[PDB]
């Protein structure tokens, strides 16, 4: 775990009158980098005759998942999603398939 | 008390010093072989509200295209300065055609300098009023892959000013992409939807350079060889040799 | 409505081929008088007004000119690409555009010079994208705030570096 | 016939300069000429939803001089929730139907004012019509200010339509404030 | 595109490292801006406290399918969220209620 | 005086300049045996008054 | 004109920046014959004005 | 909005920073042959308009 | 008081060299100041162009 918070600051004290005790208003932005290696395993050899099945990109309740489309072109009824779209299955992999 | 009590006194605000010192660089450099031009331009980009990507979906239903077309548009600008007369001043074109036979490209380089991302807040009486920004970055992104849907030399109206005291504000990137066309109900008329061919790039899934105020970045480029333009004419009829 | 040379599947559903291939001019001054092809472009206008064109002197004196007949004996202005064909090329000029990207299709005929004018690349100038980096306004103990982006623009100096190769001018061994 | 006024105004940083001038004045004027038999209530919008009562409050001295001392001392606020600000306004109204059930014979009259589109909130137009329309459901008349050329008039029009009023542009110009009190005296008796 | 790429190409993944970078930080003073609202300046003297916590010394709450993750478009800004954990306790009668805390 | 006396002219807070150069860091690079992924975010850490 | 005419906008300032790291040290470390003990607190030194 | 909207907070400018160290010099050094006197004082040099 | 040291010392005057130096160049921001006015703060990002 990475915490992160701001370091509050003091507010002025002194020969003014009436200022109790306060924080100065101060917000932190800035950019997280995360990158991740993954190891990758070789395809498995394939000794069909015919082809493997598609890896087909999953499928959007309206339309296509993952471009942005204008939804007045389409009569899907996604419209409350703006024309970008995650699919409705988790895209999952293992569309390919070897003996046991 | 008032700094107006004293009428022939300004307020101060006591503002920062930076003594760098940049070029500006501009000229074409004859040789017997090549030219070296030079151009500068300021440019300005503007602040932008709301980084949104856009789908460029306009109807079809007087000549349409052959199809509807569709495209992206960006939050991002880009850099066109695709035309020979920004190269040469009038003098130096006429110098160019006055003393050589031929002209081909043979090298580019692009430099951005004296960046500054420029904070804006309202100023005192209304208006507002600009502070330069030491967190403000600019984006820079150079394509050398070709990644990205090329639009430049397409004599579109986004060229640099002509002019070296006029400020360049660079086009938005935007362009257009292959997809299915849809029939809009019963009306017949069409829209081009995406489709699995259309290509949506979204450049900041991309690596790209973050410039500070006072930042410089530079790109280069060498053109391949190509024919070079024969400035010279021709004193006879191929058909009356 | 869309005139001069044109593709697709019909009338209404067109795209322009203006200016045409390089291979043939568009506006020459013909022996007393301008002559501008249907297909012109103009780098602007002299003011809508009078366009603004090269003068393809060079193409019109080698069988090019606009409207030059071709007669089959039978008479029409297409002339097919010939074996043994010569011909000029529209003049590059002060205002043209530099290059323009080569379409990475299969295959191409003479495609080293943009119908826009200068030189086709298959690998032009790379594009240089530039966007100022969104800036969070606050959110915290402030009431209302809502989302916001702090009101930034950018400005600098783009210096543009071109070198171009120069071919000597030809011997000339005129008298006048 | 006394009459059950709600002024939804928009407050908006768009609304700075001229127009938040030239609103107030307005609303001050009209405020000053009311007559002691009305009731009324202001809400302003912005990015956030404020009104001045929350319910209908009679047309009294002491009101009208602490409605107008309120008209004067509002502050502009950023964004623009419209939908917020009009189901508001309609819900004041509304509270005559239950709450309040002595005001039920006066006339009922909803007047909004605006100088751009909705960015707060609910977003979508179509569905501000909706709610809207099924909220008001018929029993009082809607009337639409676009203050300036920013704004989308026709959502504007359809919306007061849809509602038994009318739209009105308003210039933006010198004779803004006029054009305001031209407007409502035309449906302030 | 790229998780199209991983499955149609490669037979088995695993994780193998991790960097995070945290930079571009800047710490920024608001106050009052002229005729209303706020406006926002950079902060020399602010600081951002980062701790990551190696050692696991603090209750680890990640991986619990919680609405914390980062944006899934680099378009969006991330809002991280605010640390909290459940700790072990007694079981106090509320008195008559018989409600517990 | 007011800088608004010229009606194309902006007044000007002199701010600061700061002319590093960092990196958005984004993309999958493929590999025979790896991949390496990286995002980036902008992150945003609100005021907390108490 | 304003920065309030953007309604999602908010007025920059464009203040410095201070790439510095310093740490708040806390914390008992023990060791077999001693142990070493930091602390950090925030002070505030008030404005005097004579 | 603005910040009196939270109570306890205070509007920052954020400045500057500026981490030199520099002395207050002050108070004799005597030796057996010598002293060396040393006093230090902040000085005010007015604005003159002309 | 110089010209007359020349004057008083010197049988001749040719000129022979000349150095200019711009220093202490400020491009300097203007904006509104409170009450009225305008204030000056100084610029980093101001050029001086120098030819």
């Amino acid at each position: 775990q990475i915490f992160l918070k701001i370091l509050p600051q003091s507010g002025p004290i002194g020969g003014i009158k009436s200022m109790g005790i306060t924080t100065l208003v101060q917000y932190a932005v800035g950019i997280m980098t995360v990158t991740m290696t993954f190891k990758l395993g070789p395809r498995k050899a394939t000794g069909r005759w015919n082809p493997q099945p598609g890896v087909y990109p999953p499928h959007a309740a309206g339309h296509l998942p993952y471009v942005l489309y204008d939804p007045t072109a389409t009569d899907a009824k996604q419209h409350h999603r703006h024309g970008y779209e995650k699919p409705e299955e988790l895209w999952t992999a293992k569309s390919r398939v070897h003996p046991l | 008390t008032s700094v107006n009590s004293a009428e022939a006194s300004t307020g101060a605000g006591g503002g920062g010093s930076n003594p760098v010192k940049s070029m500006w660089s501009e000229g074409a450099t004859f040789s017997a072989n090549s030219v070296t031009c030079t151009f500068s331009r300021q440019f300005l980009i503007p602040y932008d509200p709301e980084h949104h990507y856009k789908v460029f979906s306009p109807a079809a239903s007087k000549v349409c295209t052959i199809s509807p077309i569709m495209g992206y548009s960006t939050p991002w600008r880009y850099l066109d300065f695709n035309a020979l007369n920004l190269f040469f001043s009038p003098l130096e074109f006429q110098h160019l055609i006055e003393n050589y036979g031929s002209i081909a490209p043979d090298a580019l380089t692009v430099t951005i300098s004296e960046i500054a991302v420029k904070d804006v807040t309202d100023k005192t009486g209304g208006g507002v009023q600009v502070t330069d920004s030491t967190t403000g970055r600019l984006c820079m992104l150079v394509d050398h892959e070709y990644k990205y849907p090329y639009v430049l030399g397409q004599g579109q109206d986004t060229l640099a000013p002509e002019l070296p005291i006029w400020v360049y504000f660079p086009p938005q990137y935007a362009y257009l992409t292959v997809g299915d066309v849809n029939t809009q109900g019963i009306s017949g008329d069409s829209k081009k939807l995406a489709s699995e061919e259309s290509a949506f790039y979204v450049l900041e899934h991309s690596s790209f350079q973050l410039l500070g105020t006072g930042g410089t970045a530079t790109m280069s480029y060498k053109f391949p060889p190509v024919p070079p333009e024969n400035l010279e004419g021709c004193s006879q009829h191929f058909y009356e040799m | 409505a869309l005139t001069g040379l044109s593709t697709g599947t019909s009338q209404n559903t067109r795209i322009s081929l203006r200016p045409g291939p390089v291979s043939q001019p568009y506006h020459h001054w013909d022996t007393d008088k301008y002559v501008t092809g249907i297909n012109a472009i103009s780098h602007g206008q002299t003011t809508q007004g009078v366009g603004r064109f090269p003068n393809e002197k060079e193409q019109l004196k080698q069988l090019q000119g606009l409207n030059m007949h071709t007669y089959f004996p039978t008479d029409q202005i297409e002339r097919p690409l010939m074996v043994g064909s010569v011909w000029n090329r529209r003049a590059l000029h002060y205002e043209s555009q530099l290059w323009s990207k080569i379409p990475n299709l299969d295959d191409s005929f003479k495609t080293q010079f943009a119908a826009l004018g200068g030189w086709g690349l298959h690998q032009p100038p790379p594009q240089i994208f530039l966007k100022i980096l969104p800036q969070s306004g606050p959110i915290g103990g402030i009431k209302s705030m809502g989302i916001t982006t702090l009101v930034q623009y950018a400005v600098g100096i783009m210096t543009v570096t071109m070198t171009f190769k120069l071919g000597p001018r030809k011997a000339t061994g005129r008298w006048n | 016939m006394p009459k059950n006024v709600v002024f939804v105004i928009d407050k908006s940083g768009s609304m700075s300069g001229r127009k938040i001038q030239q609103t107030r004045e307005a609303l001050i004027k009209i405020l000053d000429d009311l007559s002691p038999r009305d009731q009324f209530n202001l809400i302003v919008f912005s990015t956030e939803a404020t009104q001045w009562r929350p319910s209908l409050v009679p047309a009294s001295a002491e009101n009208v001089n602490k409605a107008r001392s309120f008209a004067a001392g509002i502050q502009a606020l950023g964004g623009t929730n419209i939908n917020d600000a009009m189901l508001m306004a309609v819900q004041l109204l509304d509270s005559s139907n239950q709450e309040e059930r002595l005001p039920e014979g006066s006339v009922s009259l909803i007047i909004l004012l605006t100088d751009g589109d909705p960015t707060v909130g609910e977003t979508n137009p179509r569905s501000i019509q909706n709610n809207v329309r099924e909220a008001v459901s018929g029993r009082y008349s809607l009337f639409c200010l676009g203050f300036g050329f920013d704004v989308s008039y026709a959502f504007l029009e359809k919306l007061a339509l849809d509602n038994g009023g009318l739209a009105r542009r308003i210039h933006e110009d010198s004779d803004s404030a006029l054009q305001l009190q031209d407007f409502y005296q035309e449906v302030a008796n």
